[PDB]
């Protein structure tokens, strides 16, 4: 992924305000809510009966934190996403058999979460930069 | 297919949009054009610059169409038939473009109505936009 | 959204299947299992061997559901509500799988009804299957 | 794309029996009929007003042979699809801006046309092998 310095700065500045203990849990929870078949993958997480059950799920939040850590990792290795996400690709593709369309969905839900949290700051140009990032990540994961 | 609660959620959230429908539709377009440049290919005759009068004008038409869809949620095909004709038959818009606009719409709303943008409403809106998209991409008349 | 011509095309083509319903249904599943191995993960406790009685039986069920859908083409969600529950609520089948089965059904039909499988009919069947898929992947109850 | 020896034979044998002059036009025509937004890219082809008009269009039959020719190149070089379709990738993505999902649609329509033509000869195992080829081609075209 190639970001102009302008874009890099914008992306970074907003990422610096992200609540790391929370945003990932929010993004994953919303994925489970908005695209219900994804719950099939997290049957061990417990009660995912309702949006409330899902959003409050302790395991969702814990897991959400791991997902976010991966995006942060991506942000730091934009020039080598495929090498960086090699292991994750293998995990999701070969072992879990997650269809690649779902990676795009998680990325889009993450964008919705940022928009939700930063409103006015999440301008069109900032969104444009974040879309390149999340497409890059989705592409690396689907490499396998 | 929309459930009874989905329909309630849409009506309630679109109700909050209200008079801002026009600016939100305009912002959604701008968001799509910047983020997914290939979409610009459908508007070669447009000034797509920031604050363009044409985009502004266009965002108003889109939002009006959505308001009409919400009011005819149980009868979309009939209400949107003219729009279906235009996008499916005349313009031949590739279905992927509808997913892009829908996404940009959700981002605009989340940005503007954070309190209203709950997981449940988010899910209802997503389903609604998918439904609108299906009608506009189909040739049934 | 299906057009009037779509419905007519589907009724004509599907009508040809007859007593072969279960046979074609079974063949479609086998095509799916072989071409898209991941789909097998949804049938953990099945005998998925070639010519399996389990698959033949399931092929029958699938085919009957389609016949059911054709007979209620104009009000599908009410007719298939039980099937949505199972696939959307209980099984939570990722929608991509429906594209896979749909494709395998089209291939089966092409291989068996050479005179009926015209471009126009091919188009109508594709749309119909997409419609059915949308209903089975929705939670509208 | 890796095909077992058996798969390769099955595929190449059937391929030798395909009417190179007609199957390509049938596949392209069906794409235009079945997924009508695709017509937008062939505006210069004339009358695509009706299925009949589509199916009979000389520029569609002509273009069809070009497409099939590309499928043949792939078959002969399953080893290096990416390299083989490098230029085509470029045309389709860079200059035409064809969404990659459309590559999958055409590959699938070709499978239907093969089944239509060969009947019972187009068995499940034969279909399975062909699905690997079309996925291979589709991925290589989307490479860019
Ligand atoms: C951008 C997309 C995604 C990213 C960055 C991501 C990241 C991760 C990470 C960092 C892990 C932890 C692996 C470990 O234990 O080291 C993980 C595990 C997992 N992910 Fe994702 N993921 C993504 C998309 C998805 C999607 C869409 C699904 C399913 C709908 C999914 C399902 C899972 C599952 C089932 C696990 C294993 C859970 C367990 O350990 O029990 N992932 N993912
Ligand atoms: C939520 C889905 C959409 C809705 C409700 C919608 C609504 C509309 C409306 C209301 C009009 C103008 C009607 C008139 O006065 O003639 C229009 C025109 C148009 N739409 Fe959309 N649209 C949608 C999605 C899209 C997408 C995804 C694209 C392509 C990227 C697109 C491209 C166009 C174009 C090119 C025109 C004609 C504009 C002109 O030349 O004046 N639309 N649409
Ligand atoms: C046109 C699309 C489909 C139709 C019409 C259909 C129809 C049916 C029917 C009629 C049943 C039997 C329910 C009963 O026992 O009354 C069934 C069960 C089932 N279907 Fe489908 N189905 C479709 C697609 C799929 C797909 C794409 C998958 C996953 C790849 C799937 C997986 C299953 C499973 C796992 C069962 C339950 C098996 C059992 O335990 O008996 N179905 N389906
Ligand atoms: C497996 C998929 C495909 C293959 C192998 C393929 C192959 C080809 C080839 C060999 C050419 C001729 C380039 C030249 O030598 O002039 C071409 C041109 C073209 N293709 Fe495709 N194509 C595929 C899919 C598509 C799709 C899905 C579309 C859009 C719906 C498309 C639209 C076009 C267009 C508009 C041209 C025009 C170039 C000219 O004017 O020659 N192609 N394609």
């Amino acid at each position: 992924v190639h970001l102009t310095p302008e874009e890099k700065s914008a992306v970074t500045a907003l990422w610096g305000k992200v609540n790391v203990d929370e945003v990932g849990g929010e993004a994953l929870g919303r994925l489970l809510v908005v695209y219900p078949w994804t719950q099939r993958f997290f049957e061990s997480f417990g009660d995912l009966s309702t949006p409330d059950a899902v959003m409050g799920n302790p395991k969702v939040k814990a897991h959400g934190k791991k997902v976010l850590g991966a995006f942060s990792d991506g942000l730091a290795h934009l020039d080598n996403l495929k090498g960086t996400f090699a292991t994750l690709s293998e995990l999701h593709c070969d072992k879990l058999h997650v269809d690649p369309e779902n990676f795009r969905l998680l990325g889009n839900v993450l964008v919705c979460v940022l928009a939700h949290h930063f409103g006015k700051e999440f301008t069109p140009p900032v969104q444009a930069a974040y879309q390149k990032v999340v497409a890059g990540v989705a592409n690396a994961l689907a490499h396998k | 297919v929309l459930s009874p609660a989905d329909k309630t959620n849409v009506k309630a959230a679109w109700g909050k949009v209200g008079a801002h429908a026009g600016e939100y539709g305009a912002e959604a377009l701008e968001r799509m054009f910047l983020s997914f440049p290939t979409t610009k290919t459908y508007f070669p005759h447009f000034d797509l610059s920031h604050g363009s009068a044409q985009v502004k004008g266009h965002g108003k038409k889109v939002a009006d169409a959505l308001t009409n869809a919400v009011a005819h949620v149980d009868d979309m095909p009939n209400a949107l038939s003219a729009l279906s004709d235009l996008h499916a038959h005349k313009l031949r818009v590739d279905p992927v473009n509808f997913k892009l606009l829908s996404h940009c719409l959700l981002v605009t709303l989340a940005a503007h109505l954070p309190a209203e943008f709950t997981p449940a409403v988010h899910a209802s809106l997503d389903k609604f936009l998918a439904s609108v998209s299906t009608v506009l991409t189909s040739k049934y008349r």
